[PDB]
Formats: C-alpha cells, structure tokens, sequence
C-alpha cells in the first residue's frame, strides 16, 4: 500500500506567519492528493484537490503545490481560524490512504512544569483499589517525559497518562499521570515518587511520599 | 519511440449504460441501445482503443479512434472533446499529445474504465447531459467517485 | 444543499454487530460513489471501502474486508456500514463521504462490556500556591462533568480527558488556590454522571 508520511506532526506558529505542512507518498501518486481539514467538532473541510487545485470556499491564504514525491500545503498568513488539524489523502492506488495529520498549534515561550503527587484516599482504599495520582500543570512546549518509582525503582506497569490539548488562554499544556495498585501492593511499599523531566528543566522535577505520612 | 502494442476493437458505455458512438456531424454522443442495436449501428458504436505505453500511476497511454466515412481520433485540445480526422499513428514520441487517453481501472472496481487526458491533466472522459443530448466531454475530476467519468469497454 | 446525515453514537458490546447509517440528499444518490473512512486514536484515519448505489458493487480496504460489509437502500438514497465481531480496536469515529469531499458529520461507535457505572469520588490533598484535585474513576458511558465550588473557582482549573483504565472510564480534575485561601476556606468538587443519575459533592480535606 502507499504510505502517506505528514510532517510535522504538529507545527507551533503565530499569527500571521506562513506556514508549510509536507506529505511524502512512498509511491508515485502523480497529481492524486488531497488536502482536508478538520474542526475541533470533526467536521471535515476538503481544501485542495488534484494537488493544486484551491476548493471553492476556501480562504485564498491556502495554497498547494508539489516537487518531487513532496506535496505541501501552504497557508500564506496565518489567521486564529487555522489552527486546527489537516491530513493529506492520495487517491492514486487502493486503498486509498491519509497521512498522519499536522495539528497546527499556537507558539509561546518555554514554560515549567508544576508537579504534584497525591496520596491514594482513604476512601479509595477502603473499596481495595490504590490510584496514586501526579499533575503535571501548565508547561510548553507539549512534549515532556514522566516516571514512576516506587521505593527508588521505575515502575511502568499500571501506568496510564492523559494529555490536555493546548490551553485555549494561555497556550500551555498538562498532563495527568496516574499509576494504579491493589490495595495489597500499596501497603507493602514506603515511598512513591513521581519524577517529571522537561526541556526546560536543569535537573529532573523529583516529587515525592511515604504512604505513611 | 513508443510503437503501438494493441488495438483493439470496443463497444464503450456510459455510466447508465448508454453507448457511446459519433453522429453524422462527428459528434461523440452516448445513446440507450441494447447489445444488438449497438451491433446494427456499427460501424458508428464500434470504437478501436489503440495502446502504446504503460504509465502508471497514470494508466495505459491509449488513443481512441472510429471509422466511419472517414478515420477520426478523439482529441482533447483546448479541454473540449472533438474527433479529428487522422489516423491513430504507429509510434508515438512521447505520450504526451492531446490524443492520448491514460486508461485506468477505478480503484478497487476493476470493471469501471477512466480515460485521463494525458495534455490536461486531472481532465477526463465523461458523460453529461445537455438538453435533450447525452454527450461525451472533458470534465475536471472534481471529487472521486465520480460515476460520470467511469466507463464499460466490451471487446469486440 | 449537499448533506450526508449520519445515525447517532453507538455503545455496542465486544462480539456483537453494528449497522450505521448515512442519508444522501441534495443531489442524485446513484451519480457517486459512498466512502466510509475510520478515525481513532490508535491508527488516525483508515479508508474502509466504498460502495456504487447504482449496482451495489463495494471496494474494501483488505484491513476492513472481513469486518465491514456496505449496502444501500437506492429509496431511501441511504448507505449503511456494518460492522461485525466486534472489539475493542473498533471504537472509533466512523464518517461517509462523497467524493472524499462532501463528509457526514461522523457516528461515534464505542465497544465495551460494561455496563451504566457511576464514578467513584476520591479527593486528591497534598501529603504559595496549592493544588488539589478529584479523581473521577471507573465510570461508563461518558460523559461526566466536574466543578469546584459550583463553579466558583475556574481560573486555576483544568480537567483531564477521560482515558479507559479497564472496562471503564477515569479522569482527574485539577485546581490550585493560593495557600491562603485553603484550607482556610472549603474547596468542593461537583461531579455528575447524567448516565446513572449520580451527583457527588467531595470536600478536599487536609491530610
Ligand atoms: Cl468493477
Ligand atoms: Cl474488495
Ligand atoms: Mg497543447
């Protein structure tokens, strides 16, 4: 099958800027792609078809061209509407297949992290399940690593993350991690540490508790 | 450089099964006929696919001509379909003269023929109605699954 | 108008079937093909296949061929998808379109073996500024919605996407006060499940 590959994945821009999104076939395609995009509600909009051609109804600020077996969307000047998600889609061979999209995001300085861990309730215990839960609040950029240790070791299983998309206000982004246990695996352990490492840190963010506290 | 590979005798239908043949005026038109009326309107039904090159992505570099009082050759020049009086030729230089049809099967539907023009890309073969005529043109692939630029082709 | 209607979210169960529909107007059904395409976390967007209403002949993605089976109904000028043996891998958006061009608005299709679950509560305190929370887990179906003070506080808050921790549906809220105000003052959250008609009330409580 022809492999569509979309970069970036996500692009960080300001307003006014123009900006290039890129889809690679693995396969020659010809003239055969479109250029969709999509609202945050999922409604899809097809922007340009046979490469070049410009929907009507478009905005004139997209554009799109090729060379080689590299096919771009332009947007000349870029306007709040834009930021949201777009994917190319070829229609030379079957199946028909869609790049991996390009979120369009809105650029702003470097931020922190604010980490917090919390304690499993008592009330949370009680029904014999133990969630400990870490906050990983108000950070940019969006890409940041987070871990678990238990009594000083990496613990991965029984993790699971959840990611905010872009903060409508101030641009940052969050994540939540969560790593459940049994009841009886909690209380056989002393410490819980979660440790969040970030572009911008000078050492990694290490918080911590002793379940006995 | 390309000599030609095949030529192939067809009967060319729409995609509400109308047959396509050229009128007193050469003018391509689609008609409902059942197999034996387009039979007793041949030779003006009878249509020779001529193949010179594989292309693909494209497809197969193909002229379309029918012989009547005289030999015509479908022709896309200027995105409006005409037949030109002229002879499919025996080898091309190149498969880019607005005679040349790229001839694809739509995706995943092996049946269903599309004939692309290879001068104006993204331009095909269709049928649409206008007035009371049925008639063959050059359209604009405007969305995919476009039935209109779909074609049956029966060998003959 | 060109409009491509589609049927509602479904919530469906692991091995049992889904049929979703699509409703064509605004143009002569029988003209174009119908393309149905998947959207999900896991694999972004899939072709699925695509179906001529004027012979009912069906192309398929081979990933697809033996999961999904397209049909019309020319009448009501309606293409369907349905879905069989159904798993987790198949929750996802499910959108038809004409010409990849003209798209229904999506049918939202969820698989789980749960059934109508209220969350669990847990409040989330510390071992200048303070955080705190609400861990809202184990519910289904979606949605919940989470406040603090009744809405009072906001400027501080944020809430988590709902992710599945099993079968069922967890997610946390988040919010921070300055250290004067809490736990001088009562911080609440407000969680409600419409589903099972659940409304909790959880007070933040220094530990
Ligand atoms: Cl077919
Ligand atoms: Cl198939
Ligand atoms: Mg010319």
């Amino acid at each position: 099958d022809i492999q569509m590959t979309q970069s970036p994945s996500s692009l960080s821009a300001s307003l006014g800027e123009r900006v290039s999104l890129t889809c690679r076939a693995s396969q020659d395609i010809g003239s055969k792609l479109y250029w969709l995009q999509q609202e945050p509600d999922g409604t899809f909009k097809r922007l340009i078809y046979a490469t070049s051609s410009l929907d009507s109804g478009v905005p004139k600020r997209f554009s799109g061209s090729r060379s080689g077996s590299d096919y771009s969307l332009t947007i000349s000047s870029l306007e709040s509407e834009d930021f949201v998600d777009y994917y190319c889609l070829q229609y030379a061979s079957s199946p028909y297949t869609f790049g991996g999209g390009t979120k369009l995001a809105i650029k702003r300085a470097d931020a922190a992290p604010t980490v917090s861990i919390f304690p499993p309730s008592s009330e949370q215990l009680t029904s014999g399940g133990a969630s400990v839960v870490c906050f990983l609040n108000n950070f940019y950029p969006k890409d940041i690593n987070v871990k678990w240790k238990i009594d000083g070791s990496e613990r991965q299983n029984g993790v699971l993350n959840s990611w905010t998309d872009q903060d409508s206000k101030d641009s940052t982004y969050s994540m939540s991690s969560t790593l459940t246990l049994t009841k009886d695996e909690y209380e056989r352990h002393n410490s819980y540490t979660c440790e969040a490492t970030h572009k911008t840190s000078t050492s990694p963010i290490v918080k911590s508790f002793n379940r006995n506290e | 450089y390309f000599g030609k590979l095949e030529s192939k005798l067809s009967v060319i239908r729409n995609l509400n099964d109308q047959v396509l043949f050229i009128d007193q005026g050469n003018r391509p038109l689609f008609e409902d006929m059942t197999d034996s009326d387009a039979r007793d309107n041949a030779p003006r039904t009878i249509f020779i696919i001529s193949m010179y090159k594989d292309s693909q992505p494209r497809g197969m570099a193909v002229t379309i001509s029918v012989k009547a009082e005289k030999i015509s050759t479908l022709s896309a020049e200027n995105k409006i379909i005409s037949f030109k009086e002229m002879n499919p030729p025996d080898n091309i230089k190149d498969t880019k003269s607005d005679i040349i049809f790229f001839q694809r099967s739509v995706p995943g539907h092996d049946n269903k023929m599309q004939f692309e023009s290879s001068s104006y890309e993204g331009y095909f073969l269709a049928a649409e109605k206008e007035r009371d005529l049925f008639k063959l043109i050059l359209k604009k692939e405007d969305e995919l699954g476009d039935r209109s630029i779909m074609f049956t082709v029966q060998n003959e | 108008e060109i409009q491509l209607q589609q049927s509602g979210p479904e919530l469906v169960k692991p091995g049992a079937s889904v049929k979703v529909s699509c409703k064509a107007s605004g143009y002569s059904f029988t003209d174009y093909f119908i393309y149905w395409v998947k959207q999900s976390h896991g694999k972004s967007l899939e072709w699925i296949g695509d179906i001529d209403p004027y012979n009912g002949d069906t192309s398929y993605n081979q990933k697809f061929r033996d999961k999904a089976t397209l049909t019309v109904d020319q009448s009501s000028t309606t293409a369907f998808m349905h879905l069989n043996s159904l798993t987790s891998e198949d929750s996802a958006v499910y959108f038809c379109a004409r010409g990849l061009r003209f798209w229904g608005q999506g049918t939202l299709v969820t698989v789980s073996a749960a059934k109508t679950t209220p969350p669990s509560v847990y409040p989330l305190a510390p071992g200048s500024m303070v955080t705190l929370g609400c861990l809202v887990k184990g519910y289904f179906p979606e949605p919940v919605t989470v406040t603090w003070n009744s809405g009072s506080l906001s400027s501080g808050v944020h809430t988590f996407p709902a992710v599945l921790q099993s079968d069922l549906y967890t997610l946390s809220s988040s919010v921070t006060v300055p250290s004067s105000t809490w736990p001088s003052e009562t911080v609440t959250c407000n969680v409600a499940h419409p589903a099972s008609s659940t409304k909790v009330d959880k007070k933040i409580v220094p530990r």
